[PDB]
């Protein structure tokens, strides 16, 4: 499954 | 910051506001746009002290909603504490255009080492409330990401414990 | 906002400062009286961004104290974000000398109806950190009680979630 | 047992 995390 | 507030109810019998009970207090959970709430300035995380001169202390969320539902008159009077526990952090993008943190569902989960986020003390497990003065509560992570990437090098975020 | 401080060690090589790690950041936990710390205006809740040019992000409490202890030279430089004062609640004693909450082991357990605490939206399961500028973390309930009762009519308290 | 609670 995707982690659906975002990097800023 | 405590202030008093007066709402005039909609077209369809509602003020566009949902509340939550936390630690025997009442807090703004959600504000619908262009609602009576919006015009008046309510935001996610604001604390509702009283509604119509009656203390909200110890109420269930359901109760606060019944009180707001069974509202006599078109005017609702609310004593408000402007969002407590709020913090503000100003970061600067690096060459790669990053400030150095991971987020997921509007919450900051980790801080990248030696980044602008680290040197300016960004906190984990905090929601992202505003980015450069612009509200992002209720937005999807992709929208937040776009607001972040289309900002300049200066990224000022207001956050709040989860 | 953000400022730099230069702390000169006392006669016993200490600066009278005590830190604590919260959400991957570092905060001032204790400042002792007539210490270098108190004299540069350090206060509970202030965030420590840097110590001697080094980012505090993600340190443990133990690590922070190790760094303060091992600090070489008689000067310690810190970069600090002054507290925003967003965790503060002010109450007035009623005619009975009563502000309107019950506590045990330094934490608030319930809010009395129709009281100042109720009117100002005091939260339960929060630790009583400060009473009128005075740090009470780690003090016995009786001590906290005497401080509260010998306080003036007006009581301002800093609280933190347990 | 006593509650050991305090009233402020």
């Amino acid at each position: 499954a995707p982690t659906n995390e975002f990097y800023a | 910051g405590i202030r008093e507030v007066i709402l005039c109810k909609d077209q369809d019998g509602k003020i566009g506001l949902r509340l939550k009970s936390v630690d025997n207090g009442i807090f703004v959970q959600l504000v619908q746009a262009n609602s009576p709430a919006s015009l008046v300035g309510l935001r996610f995380g604001d604390q509702v002290l009283q509604i119509n001169g009656e203390n909200c202390a110890g109420w269930s969320s359901d109760k606060a909603h019944k009180v707001l539902k069974q509202a006599f008159g078109e005017k609702i009077t609310m004593t408000i504490r402007d969002r407590p526990f709020e913090r503000t952090v100003t970061m600067h993008k690096d060459s790669s255009g990053h400030v150095g943190f991971i987020f997921k569902s509007g919450k900051i989960t980790s801080i990248v080492k030696d980044s602008s986020a680290a040197r300016n003390g960004l906190l984990t497990d905090h929601h992202i409330c505003e980015i450069n003065g612009q509200n992002v509560i209720g937005l999807k992570d992709a929208q937040i990401a776009d607001i972040l990437s289309t900002a300049g090098t200066v990224v000022t975020i207001t956050i709040m414990p989860a």
